[PDB]
DNA sequence: GAAAGGACGAAACACCGTGCTCGCTTCGAACGCACATATACTAAAATTGGA
DNA sequence: TCCAATTTTAGTATATGTGCGTTCGAAGCGAGCACGGTGTTTCGTCCTTTC
RNA sequence: GCUCGCUUCG
C-alpha cells in the first residue's frame, strides 16, 4: 500500500474530496454526539464518557454511510480523525482497556470527541494589517503607506 | 508676483558621513523596479526592455538613446538607481563580520547586550565624552565584544548563550545546546529528546543527534534584528543616525545606473558587450525567479536552500568577487569583476580614477639637448604648440594682441584656434568663418585659445619620478623641430 | 526595539504633547543621561527640558537616580509607557469589579500618576456630583470606604516616599531627596477625619501630604492574567471548572507573589469551604473535579501533594505557555488557513519533523505543504534545525528538521502587535489632520448653537444650522466617526494579545 | 587630510591654501545707518 | 523554468484571508468611548504642555480680552530634585 | 583615453601628485587633477545628503536644499559605486564662507 | 532530352539548463608578514575531605 | 576545625591556516568576444516515374 | 569600444 494504491490514492490522483468529505463527516458525527452527551446532562463523568466515540464506532459509521466504493480500513479512519485532530476541533484521549469490541491496540483505546476551540479569533485578524502578505515594505513615506492603503480602504468601505 | 529663490550658492562640503539604508530607504531611493532577467528585446531593433535590466529609466550609456526619467543626453545623465527585491534575505559580504560580531555582543533569545547595568552605565558615560576617535571607537568595540564573550548567562531574560562562530561560507551557528561534561541541564535533554518523531521515522537522526546546534539563516538573524532595543543600539558602537542593525541583512539590491555599466553595441556580430555587473544581476534575477517557481511548485527542503545559497553566493560574488570559502563545485568558471575588484588594486578607482588621473592639454616628445637656452627655458616643436591651446581672457591690456592672434588664424603659428564669447558659451572655430570680423567684435571678457607662444609657463617632467625636481616649471620657446630641447645643465634633475 | 520607540513616540504625542515626547524618546533611544547632556542634544531651552522631566517624573514615566559626584541621571521606563495604553482596559477592569466611585478613582489617578488620598477623594465627589441631580450631595466617607477597599486588594499603592530629612543625614540637602520604598506602609491609608461636600461647579494644612497613591498595575496584570485563565479553562471544560480555578486563584492571589513558577498549594477542604454557596456541588464533585483537572494534558493545575485531603497547586507559567501557544496558533490559522494551522500543530506537537513526515502525518498533498512551511519559514514562525552530516555543512549532505521555538515567534508577533497598533495611531491621527477642516467647520456650526443656549436663545437660530453646505459633509463626517471608532476598537482590541504575549516573554525570562 | 581634498577637488589645506586673502577695497566698515524717525 | 514578468507585482497584492471581526458587546463600546473621553480631556489637562506661541505680530488692545488663562499645576519640588526648579 | 592610437592625454601618476603636493601648488594641483580632467558639476540635496539630477532630489521629492556642486566625475562614480555597495556617503554641505 | 508531386535532409531559430561527451580531480603554493582562533594546558584559587 | 588534594577556570602563550601586498609610466600588435546541444520549422534539391 | 597576453621603449 505504501508504494502503490491506497484508499486514497485514484489512479495516482489524491483525491482532497473524498478526504474532504470524509472529516466533514466524521466532525459531523462527533458534533452530534458531544450535543447528544451534552443534553442527556445525567453526570459530568457519564457526559464525557458518551462524548468520546471510539475508533472502531467511527470506523463502523462510516462504512455504514458508504461514501465511496473502497473499503476503509480502521486505520485509515483513524488518520482521518488524526488529520481533524490537527485542525483544532477535536480531541482524543487514550484510555486503559483490555478487550472488547474494538480489540486494536493492546490494553489502550482511543477516543474521540468534538471539542470547541479554545479561543474565539484574536484581535490582530481583524485589522487589515495583521493578514497582509507586504507587511513588511509598510513604511510612512512611500509607495506603501498606510495613508494611502487599499486594504485598510477596502476594510472601512465594506 | 515673482518668488525670490537663490540662484546659485558657493557650496563646500565640509565632511562625508558614512552610513547604511534600509530597505525601505532602498525602495525610496530607486525610480524603477527591476524584475525581467533578459536585456533586449525580441525584435531585430533589440531595444532595452521596460522594468528590466539596462533600462534607459536608470540612466542612459549609448550617445543616440537618451535617458527616459530626466530629458538630457549621457554628457549631462547623471544616473538614476533602480532596486530589485529578494524572495530571501541573504548575508551582506562586506558586514557579515559585522553580523557576527553583533550576533555574539547581543542575546540569541531577549535580543539584549549582554551587559550588566554597571558596565552599560560604564561604557555610555565613556562613549558620551566629546572627541571620540575611530581608533577609540574599534577599541571600545574590542572591549565590549570581549566582556560580552565572557558572560554566558543572560540577565535580562536568563536563556542561555552559547558561542557563535562561522561555519562553511556565509553560514552562522549558535552553539546553544553545547555538550555539558558536568549534569546536563534541562533544556539541553528536553531539545535532545524531542527528537522522538524524527528518529522514528528517519533513525539516521539518532547517531546524527550530536553537533545540531542552531543555525543562523538569514530569515531569523534579520528578525532577531529587528527587534534590537535602540538603547542597545550606541552600545553596538553603531550610530543610530546612520543605520540600523536590521540594514546589515540585505532583502533589496541597488541595480546601479547604466553610466557604471557601459555597454558596447558591437553592430559587427550579432552581440552586444556588457560588464560583469549587469550579468550578475541577471543571474541574480534568474536565481529570485526559480526560487519563486520552487515555492509555487512545492519542490524539496534540500534544493530550496541549495537555491538560497546559490543566491547568498551569487549576491556576495556581485559585491566581492574574490571569495575564499567558495566551495569548488559552487566555484566560478570564469574571473567577474565585483565593486571591491573595481575599487582595490592598482587599476582601481582610488589609485588609477582619484590620485592619479589622465589629463589633456599635454603632450609626450623625446628629447634632445640645446646648450643655447636658458636653464629656466625649453623649446617646444611648432606642432604640439598649434594644438596645447590656452585660453587667455580679453582685457584692456592684451586686446590689439588677441585682434592679430585670431586674424593670423588656426593655421599661421601665433594664433588661436577657437573663441568662446562672453555673453553665450557657444564655441566657435577659428578654421571657418571670415576671422577678420571675429577679430573686430571681440569684446571684453572673451576666451580666445591662444596658440602655445613665447613667454608661457610650462610644466616639463619625466615620468619616473624620484624626488620633487623630476618636474619643473620652465618657459616655453616655440621652435622649428620635433624635440624638446632644454640646458643640459637641468638634466641632473630629470635624470 | 523601533516598533516600541514608534508606539511611544506616538502615546506621548497624542497625551502630553510635542516638546515633551521628544525629551521621552530621547530618553528611551539613549537610556540614563543627566540633564544638561539631554538639553544639548535634544536641541531646546533648559526650562522646556525640566517641564518635559516633571509632567514624565509625575506620571512615574522616568526616574532620577545618583550617581558618582552627585550627579543625578534620568531613565526612562519604556515598560511603563507601553501600560499607559492598558488605561481604558484598566478602568473597565476596576468599574466591573467595583463601583462607579474606584472607576473614577482610578481614572483620576491614572489621569494624574501621582496624588494624596484627599485631593482624591475631592476630586471623585465633585465629579460625582455631577452625576446625580436634586440636590444630593456627596460625602468622603463611601468614597474613603472605596479607597482603602481598593488599597486592601492592592489596586492602588503608596508612591515611594522620601526619607526625613532631619533624621536621615542632617546638613547640606543633596541634589536629589533619593527616594525610597517600604513595603510596610506600601498599602497603609492614613487616617483622614476631615469630610465635605462636592460643589456642583457653579463657579461663583493638608494632614496627608507627602503621600502620593498611585495605581498598581501589577495587580491589574495578575487580574488580567486570572481572568485569562478561567475564560481559557471554561472553553475547555465547563464553567464549573472555571468557577473552581477562579475561588483557587482568589485564595492564592494574597498568599503569591506576581512571579512564580508554582503558587502555594491549597487542599480540598479549604476549596470547599470558599466557593461560593450558590453551587450545589458536594465534596466528591469537587474531589473529582479537581483529579481530571489534573489528568488534562495541558497542565493547568497540579497535585504536588497528598496532605489535607486533596491537595492541589495551580501551574501558572504552564497555563500562560498554554495561552501563548493558543494565540500564536490562532494567528497561524487566520493569517495562512486551517491547513496552515494544522500543519503548524503538527510541528510544534513533534518535536522535529521534515517534510515527507508532515505530508505523511497531516494527509496534505505535495506541492502545498511544502509551499506553506516555506511560507511560514519567510515570516520566522519555525526555524530549521539543520543537523549536518560533515563540519561542511553542504546542503546536499544534511537533514533540515522544522521545529517552532515558541519564545522567538512570541517575540516577533510581539513586535508585530506593536508595529500594528502603531499603523492604527498613525492611520487615526491621518484621518483626524486630512479631515480638520470640516471637523472645524462642524465645531463652528456646533458652536453656533452651543453659544447663547439659554439667555437671548431665539428660536431663529435653529433652522439655519443645517442651511449651510455642511449637510451633504455630514456624510463624511459619520465616515470619519465610524473609521476613528473601529480603529480605536482594533487597537484596544490588540492590547490583549499584546497583554498575554508580554507576559509570556516575562514569566519565561531569570534575570539572573 | 590632503588625500581627501585632492579626492574630492577641493584645495588642500597645506601649501598655498593654509592661508586666506583679502581685498584691499575702497570701503567703509560699520557705515552710518539711517535714523528711524517712527520708531 | 520560471516566465518572465513585464510589469512588477502590484503594490499591494490582493489576500483571500480577511480579517476577523471585532468584539460585540457593551464591554468593548464602554471602553472606545472612554478612551475617546480621554483623548478628549487629557489634551486640555495642564500636563498636555504645548508648543509655545512666539514672533507676535503687534500689542493690542484686545490682548488681555485674547489672552489665554489655564491654571498651572504646581510640582511637588520634596520630591523631583532641584534642577527642574523654574 | 590611454594610447596615442586611441589619442590618449598623458597621466599625472601618484608620484606627479606627490611632487605637486612637496612643492605646495594647491592651486595646481587642482586645476590639473579636477578643473583640467573630470570636472563636473552635480546636485546634492542639503537634507538627506544624496545626489540629486537637474536640481531635484527623488528620494526627499523637493527641491529647495538641492545645489549644485564642483566635483570630480570619478568622485562622483566612486560614490555611486558606494551607495550600490550599501555605504552610502552622505554629503553634508554648507557654505564657502 | 525537359517536368512534376512528393520525400528527405540540411540549415537556422530557440527552449532549457547551467559552460566539461562522465560526474573527478589536478599541482603548486610565489613570497613575507601581521592580524587571527583553536587548542592546550599550566598554574593557582577554591573548596571538599581526612585527621 | 584545619592542612592537603582535586578540580575548574580563565588567561596566556606557542602555533598554523587566512588575507594582504609586490615602481612610474609610454607605445605597438594578435585574439576573441557566451553558446552550444540538439529539437524542430522551413526550404530546397534531387530517387524514380512521366512527357 | 571593454578585457587580457606578448613585445619594446627610458
Ligand atoms: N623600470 C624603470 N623604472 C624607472 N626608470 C627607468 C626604468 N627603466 C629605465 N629607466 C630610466 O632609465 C635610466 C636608467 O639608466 P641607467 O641604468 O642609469 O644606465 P644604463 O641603462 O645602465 O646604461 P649603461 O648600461 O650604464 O650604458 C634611469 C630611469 O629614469
Ligand atoms: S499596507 Fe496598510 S494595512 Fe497593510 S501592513 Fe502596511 S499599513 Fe498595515
Ligand atoms: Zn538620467
Ligand atoms: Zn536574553
Ligand atoms: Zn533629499
Amino acid at each position: 500500500r505504501s508504494v502503490t494504491g491506497g484508499a486514497w490514492y485514484s489512479d495516482q490522483d489524491f483525491e482532497s474530496e473524498f478526504v474532504e468529505v470524509l472529516n466533514q463527516q466524521c466532525f459531523k458525527f462527533l458534533q452530534s454526539k458531544a450535543e447528544t452527551a451534552r443534553e442527556s446532562k445525567q453526570n459530568p463523568m457519564i457526559q464525557r464518557n458518551s462524548s468520546f466515540a471510539s475508533s472502531h464506532e467511527v470506523w463502523k459509521y462510516i462504512c455504514e454511510l458508504g461514501i465511496s466504493k473502497v473499503e476503509l480500513s480502521m486505520e485509515d479512519i483513524e488518520t482521518i480523525l488524526n488529520t481533524l485532530i490537527y485542525d483544532g476541533k477535536v480531541e482524543m484521549t487514550i484510555i486503559a482497556a483490555k478487550e472488547g469490541t474494538v480489540g486494536s491496540v493492546d490494553g489502550h483505546m482511543k477516543l474521540y470527541r468534538a471539542v470547541n476551540p479554545i479561543i474565539p479569533p484574536t484581535g490582530l485578524v481583524r485589522a487589515p494589517c495583521g493578514l497582509c502578505p507586504v507587511f513588511d515594505d509598510c513604511h510612512e513615506g512611500g509607495e506603501i503607506s498606510p495613508s494611502n492603503c487599499i486594504y485598510m480602504t477596502e476594510w472601512l468601505e465594506f | 508676483k515673482e518668488q525670490f529663490r537663490e540662484t546659485d550658492v558657493a557650496k563646500k562640503i565640509s565632511h562625508i558621513c558614512f552610513g547604511m539604508k534600509s530597505p525601505e530607504e532602498m525602495r525610496q531611493q530607486a525610480h524603477i523596479q527591476v524584475v525581467s532577467k533578459n536585456l533586449y528585446s525580441q525584435d531585430n531593433q533589440h531595444a532595452p526592455l521596460l522594468y528590466g535590466v539596462l533600462d534607459h529609466r536608470m540612466g542612459t550609456s549609448e550617445k543616440d538613446r537618451p535617458c527616459e526619467t530626466c530629458g538630457k543626453n549621457l554628457a549631462d545623465c547623471l544616473g538614476h538607481y533602480g532596486y530589485i527585491d529578494l524572495e530571501l534575505p541573504c548575508f551582506h559580504v562586506g558586514y557579515f563580520r559585522a553580523v557576527i560580531g553583533i550576533l555574539q555582543m547581543i542575546c540569541k533569545t531577549c535580543c539584549h547586550i549582554m551587559l550588566s547595568q554597571e558596565e552599560k552605565k560604564q561604557f555610555l558615560d565613556y562613549l558620551k565624552r566629546p572627541g571620540l576617535t575611530y581608533l577609540q571607537k574599534r577599541g571600545l568595540k574590542k572591549k565590549i565584544s570581549d566582556k560580552c564573550r565572557k558572560k554566558n548567562i543572560c540577565h535580562h531574560c536568563g536563556a542561555f548563550n552559547g558561542t557563535v562562530k562561522k561555519c562553511g561560507l556565509l553560514k552562522i551557528i549558535h552553539e546553544k545546546y553545547k555538550t555539558n561534561k558536568k549534569v546536563v541541564d534541562p533544556i539541553v535533554s528536553n531539545f535532545l529528546q524531542s527528537f522522538e518523531t524524527a528518529i522514528e521515522h528517519n533513525k539516521e537522526v539518532e547517531p546524527l543527534l550530536g553537533r545540531a546546534q542552531e543555525n543562523l539563516n538569514p530569515l531569523v538573524v534579520l528578525n532577531l534584528f529587528k527587534r534590537i532595543p535602540a538603547e542597545d543600539v550606541p552600545l553596538l558602537l553603531m550610530n543610530p543616525e546612520a543605520g540600523k542593525p536590521s540594514d546589515l541583512i540585505l532583502t533589496r539590491l541597488l541595480v546601479p545606473p547604466l553610466c557604471i555599466r557601459p555597454s558596447v553595441v558591437s553592430d559587427l556580430k550579432s552581440g552586444t558587450n556588457e560588464d560583469d555587473l549587469t550579468m550578475k544581476l541577471t543571474e541574480i534575477i534568474f536565481l529570485n525567479d526559480v526560487i519563486k517557481k520552487h515555492r509555487i511548485s512545492g519542490a524539496k527542503t534540500q534544493m530550496i536552500m541549495e537555491d538560497w545559497d546559490f543566491l547568498q553566493l551569487q549576491c556576495a560574488l556581485y559585491i566581492n568577487s574574490e571569495l575564499s570559502g567558495i566551495p569548488l563545485n559552487m566555484a566560478p568558471k570564469k574571473w567577474t569583476r565585483g565593486f571591491v575588484q573595481r575599487l582595490k588594486g592598482k587599476q582601481g578607482r582610488f589609485r588609477g580614477n582619484l590620485s592619479g588621473k589622465r589629463v589633456d592639454f599635454s603632450g609626450r616628445t623625446v628629447i634632445s639637448p640645446d646648450p643655447n637656452l636658458r636653464i629656466d627655458e625649453v623649446a617646444v616643436p611648432v606642432h604640439v604648440a598649434k594644438i596645447l591651446t590656452f585660453p587667455e581672457k580679453v582685457n584692456k591690456a592684451n586686446i590689439n594682441f588677441l585682434r592679430k592672434l585670431v586674424q593670423n588664424g588656426p593655421e599661421v603659428h601665433p594664433g588661436a584656434n577657437f573663441i568662446q564669447q562672453r555673453h553665450t558659451q557657444m564655441k566657435r572655430f577659428l578654421k571657418y568663418g571670415n576671422r577678420e570680423k571675429m577679430a573686430q567684435e571681440l569684446k571684453y571678457g572673451d576666451i580666445v585659445e591662444r596658440h602655445l607662444i613665447d613667454g608661457d609657463v610650462v610644466l616639463f617632467n619625466r615620468q619616473p619620478s624620484l624626488h620633487k625636481l623630476s618636474i619643473m616649471a620652465h618657459l616655453a620657446r616655440v621652435k622649428p623641430h620635433r624635440t624638446f630641447r632644454f640646458n643640459e645643465c637641468v638634466c641632473t634633475p630629470y635624470n | 526595539t523601533q516598533a516600541e520607540i514608534k508606539l511611544c513616540s506616538l502615546l506621548l504625542q497624542e497625551h502630553f504633547g510635542e516638546i515633551v515626547e521628544k525629551i521621552g524618546v530621547h530618553l528611551i533611544r539613549t537610556g540614563s543621561q543627566p540633564l544638561r547632556v539631554i538639553a544639548h542634544d535634544t536641541g531646546t531651552s533648559l526650562d522646556q527640558v525640566k517641564k518635559a522631566l516633571c509632567v514624565l517624573v509625575q506620571h512615574n514615566l522616568v526616574s532620577y537616580q545618583v550617581h558618582k559626584r552627585g550627579v543625578v541621571e534620568y531613565e526612562a521606563q519604556c515598560s511603563r509607557v507601553l501600560r499607559m495604553l492598558r488605561y481604558p482596559r484598566y478602568i473597565y477592569t476596576t468599574k466591573t469589579l467595583y463601583s462607579d466611585t474606584g472607576e473614577l478613582i482610578v481614572e483620576e489617578l491614572l489621569l494624574n500618576g501621582k496624588l494624596t488620598m484627599s485631593a482624591v477623594v475631592k476630586k471623585v465627589a465633585d465629579r460625582l456630583t455631577e452625576t446625580m441631580e436634586d440636590g444630593k450631595t456627596m460625602d468622603y466617607a463611601e468614597v474613603s470606604n472605596t479607597f482603602v477597599r481598593l488599597a486592601d486588594t492592592h489596586f492602588v499603592q503608596r508612591c515611594p516616599s522620601v526619607p526625613t530629612t532631619e533624621n536621615s543625614d542632617p546638613g547640606p540637602p543633596p541634589p536629589a531627596p533619593t527616594l525610597v520604598i517600604n513595603e510596610k506602609d506600601m498599602y497603609l491609608v492614613p487616617k483622614l477625619s476631615l469630610i465635605g461636600k462636592g460643589k456642583r461647579r457653579r463657579s461663583s494644612p493638608i494632614p496627608d501630604d507627602g503621600i502620593y497613591w498611585q495605581a498598581n498595575l501589577d495587580r491589574f496584570h495578575q487580574h488580567f492574567r486570572d481572568q485569562a485563565i478561567v475564560s481559557a479553562v471554561a472553553n475547555r471544560m465547563d464553567q464549573t471548572s472555571s468557577e473552581i480555578v477562579r475561588t483557587m486563584l482568589r485564595m492564592s492571589e494574597i498568599t503569591t507573589s506576581s512571579s512564580a513558577p508554582f503558587t502555594q498549594p491549597l487542599s480540598s477542604n479549604e476549596i470547599f469551604r470558599s466557593l461560593p454557596v450558590g453551587y450545589n456541588i458536594s465534596k466528591q464533585v469537587l474531589d473529582q473535579y479537581l483529579t481530571l483537572l489534573a489528568d488534562d494534558p495541558l497542565e493547568f493545575v497540579g497535585k504536588s501533594g497528598d496532605s489535607g485531603g486533596g491537595m492541589y497547586v495551580i501551574n501558572l507559567h504552564k497555563a500562560l505557555a498554554s495561552l501563548a501557544t493558543a494565540t500564536l496558533e490562532s494567528v497561524v490559522q487566520e493569517r495562512f488557513g486551517s491547513r496552515c494551522a494544522r500543519i503548524f500543530r503538527l510541528v510544534l506537537q513533534k518535536k522535529h519533523i521534515e517534510q515527507k513526515q508532515v505530508e505523511d502525518f497531516a494527509m496534505i498533498p505535495a506541492k502545498e505543504a511544502k509551499d506553506m512551511l516555506y511560507k511560514m519559514l519567510s515570516e520566522n514562525f519555525m526555524s530549521l534545525q539543520e543537523i549536518p552530516k560533515t563540519p561542511d555543512h553542504a546542503p546536499s549532505r544534511t537533514f533540515y528538521l522544522y521545529t517552532v521555538n515558541i519564545l522567538s515567534a512570541a517575540r516577533m508577533l510581539l513586535h508585530r502587535c506593536y508595529k500594528s497598533i502603531a499603523n492604527l495611531i498613525e492611520r487615526r491621527q491621518f484621518e483626524t489632520k486630512e479631515n480638520k477642516r470640516l471637523l472645524e467647520k462642524s465645531q463652528r456650526v456646533e458652536a453656533i448653537i452651543a453659544s447663547m443656549q439659554a439667555t437671548g436663545a431665539e428660536e431663529a437660530q435653529l433652522q439655519e444650522i443645517e442651511e449651510m453646505i455642511t449637510a451633504p459633509e455630514r456624510q463624511q463626517l459619520e465616515t470619519l466617526k465610524r473609521n476613528v471608532n473601529k480603529l480605536d476598537a482594533s487597537e484596544i482590541q490588540v492590547d490583549e494579545t499584546i497583554f498575554l504575549l508580554e507576559s509570556y516573554i516575562e514569566c519565561t525570562m531569570k534575570r539572573q | 587630510g590632503v588625500s581627501e581634498c585632492i579626492i574630492m577637488g577641493i584645495p588642500m589645506n597645506i601649501g598655498t591654501g593654509l592661508f586666506k586673502l583679502l581685498h584691499k577695497a575702497d570701503r567703509d566698515p560699520n557705515p552710518p545707518k539711517r535714523p528711524l524717525i517712527f520708531d | 523554468l520560471p516566465d518572465v514578468v513585464l510589469k512588477p507585482p502590484p503594490l499591494f497584492p490582493d489576500t483571500d484571508y480577511k480579517p476577523v471581526p471585532l468584539k460585540t458587546g457593551e464591554g468593548e463600546e464602554y471602553m472606545l468611548a472612554l478612551k475617546q473621553e480621554l483623548r478628549e480631556t487629557m489634551k486640555r489637562m495642564p500636563y498636555f504642555i504645548e508648543t509655545p506661541e512666539e514672533r507676535q505680530d503687534i500689542e493690542r488692545y484686545s490682548k488681555r480680552y485674547m489672552k489665554v488663562y489655564k491654571e498651572e499645576w504646581i510640582p511637588d519640588w520634596r520630591r523631583l530634585p532641584r534642577e527642574m526648579m523654574p | 583615453t590611454e594610447g596615442r592610437s586611441r589619442d590618449g592625454g598623458l597621466r599625472l601618476g601618484e608620484m606627479e601628485r606627490d611632487c605637486l603636493i612637496g612643492y605646495g601648488a594647491s592651486m595646481l594641483l587642482l586645476e590639473r587633477l579636477m578643473i583640467s580632467s573630470d570636472a563636473f558639476e552635480v546636485d546634492v540635496c542639503g537634507q538627506c545628503g544624496l545626489l540629486g539630477y537637474s536640481g531635484w532630489c527623488h528620494y526627499c521629492k523637493s527641491s529647495c536644499h538641492v545645489s549644485s556642486l564642483r566635483i570630480p566625475y570619478a568622485c562622483k562614480l566612486l560614490f555611486q559605486e558606494l551607495q550600490s555597495m550599501n555605504i552610502i556617503p552622505r554629503l553634508k554641505l554648507s557654505k564657502y564662507n
